[PDB]
RNA sequence: AAUCUCUUUGCCUUUUGGCUUAGAUCAAGUGUAGUAUCUGUUCUUGUAACAAGACCUCAAUGAGGCUC
RNA sequence: AGUGAUCUAGAAAG
RNA sequence: GUAUGUCUAAAGUUAUGUGCUCUUAUUUACUAACAAAAUCAACAUGCUAUUGAAC
């Protein structure tokens, strides 16, 4: 096994879920970016997706 | 091959002298032998061949090595 | 360890417990009047139980 | 350790376990197909008999 | 902790069934759970030559390669996999796939090796004959 | 800015940087020991009557104009 | 006709 | 003995020019550093041969 299937284990995923619930933490680099922009409503999270596009083009 | 090199010079102990010890207690440096000692001051005819008719300084040719090879290779 | 978690993979222990609890509850229901039972309650037990 | 690494890979078709899996699947399909071809010959013979009658 | 640890820590509120259901909802959005290939270490099964740069690749060379399960199956039953490496000199992608019926491999893209289900069923019956 | 070039010598001037069982093997129905996860169904009345950005002043610039 | 003599014990890294 | 390496999130700018629901592994299963010096257990209780059209 490798880092990838360790990070995608049930315990790690559950801890990610609990962290985004309990403290709002979300490493957006883990998650697929929305194809359609308009479904995103928060300015904060839309700007974070914008940051993801920025690091991708870099 | 370039990771695999001979020793051109050895590391100088002058480098280790340039900074102080860091307080690790080694077991072999615990106290021990703490006091110095000081001195006082017919059937044998039928056969064709019967009688009726050291050290050297080379380890490999020494008799011990010959005997050792005859013992341990068979 | 590997062999026994391979046997008990996908939470089979809790499944066995829940199914046997349900079986005993569901057959006690079929004898409720026979045994003069007012109610049979399957309990909401803690998952580690 | 100096052997073929691919003898420890599940996807390697050279492995005897994979060969066995392929072979058993093939035997199931082959037996079914032999049954099929027998009955299809019977269909062909039935057609021939009807044409001989007509 | 050691390699062979028996127990992992679960928080006191952890329900395994709800956790798996939540992680299943999460898995549909993670990048590395949904990419199209699995990285693997493998040996080159045969001697092959790159077509871009003519480099010879001997058998039993280890590579870091990409594994794809293909849609097609041998006799609609057995899994076929594409195995993709990249050329050590020029980094061009070389691909080959498993051939379960022959219990062998067959070349796909980027390289060359050195030296139909109905029809397959009929051929197998004739082979058995 | 005051010479330049070729041969033969002398200098080697990018001029082989350890060790062991030549380190081992040319190779195996692999065995053995670990670490993970499932996979998949599948989804959110029409008609009538009646009513209604510019500029100016103070100054962290916003409140006021029968203003347009 | 029966006296007795009683080793062990598992974890890590490679 | 489950390699390892580099990258980036930075900061805005340093003054000029919830639903449903399959599951008897239905998994894309992953790792090979580890070990390879395999033979006790074999084998039944007595050996075989066959057909050309026509002038
Ligand atoms: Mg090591
Ligand atoms: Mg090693
Ligand atoms: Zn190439």
């Amino acid at each position: 096994s490798r880092n990838v299937d360790k990070a995608n284990s049930v315990l790690v995923r559950f801890q990610e879920q609990q962290a985004e619930s309990a403290g709002g933490y979300k490493d957006y680099s883990r998650y697929q970016r929305p194809r359609n922009v308009s479904k995103v409503k928060s300015i904060k999270e839309a700007n974070e997706w914008k940051r993801q596009v920025s690091k991708e083009i870099k | 091959t370039t990771s695999h090199r001979p020793q051109l010079e050895a590391r100088s102990g002058a480098k280790a002298a340039a900074y102080t010890p860091t307080g690790i207690e080694h077991a072999r440096l615990l106290p021990g032998h703490t006091t110095l000692k000081y001195r006082k001051f017919s059937w044998r005819k039928g056969t064709a061949f019967g009688r009726h008719k050291g050290y050297i300084n080379d380890m490999t040719k020494s008799e011990y090595h010959q005997e050792f090879l005859h013992k341990h290779v068979r | 360890k590997i062999s026994l978690i391979q046997i008990f993979r996908a939470h089979l222990w809790q499944k066995i417990h829940e199914s046997i609890v349900f079986d005993i509850c569901q057959i006690l229901d079929g004898e409720l009047d026979v045994l003069q039972i007012e109610s049979v309650t399957k309990e909401t037990v803690h998952p580690r139980k | 350790g100096s052997g073929d690494l691919n003898l420890l890979k599940s996807w390697n078709p050279k492995l005897m376990k994979n060969r066995k899996k392929v072979w058993e699947t093939e035997q199931d399909l082959i037996t079914e197909q032999q049954k099929l071809n027998t009955r299809l010959k019977e269909i062909e013979k039935e057609r021939e008999l009807n044409e001989l009658l007509n | 902790s050691e390699r062979k640890a028996i127990n992992k820590y679960y928080p006191p509120d952890y329900n395994p069934l709800e956790a798996e259901k939540l992680s299943r909802k999460m898995a549909k959005k993670l990048k590395t759970m949904n990419k199209s290939h699995a990285s693997i270490r493998l040996m080159t099964p045969f001697s092959m030559r790159c077509l871009e740069c003519n480099e010879y690749i001997p058998k039993s060379r280890k590579f870091n390669g990409k594994k794809e399960l293909l849609k097609e199956k041998y006799l609609d039953s057995i899994k076929i996999y594409r195995l993709t490496i990249s050329c050590p000199r020029c980094a061009n992608s070389i691909a080959f796939r498993t051939d379960p019926g022959n219990s062998d491999y067959v070349m796909e893209v980027g390289g060359v090796r050195n030296y139909s289900i109905d029809e397959t069923l009929q051929r197998l019956v004739r082979e058995k004959e």
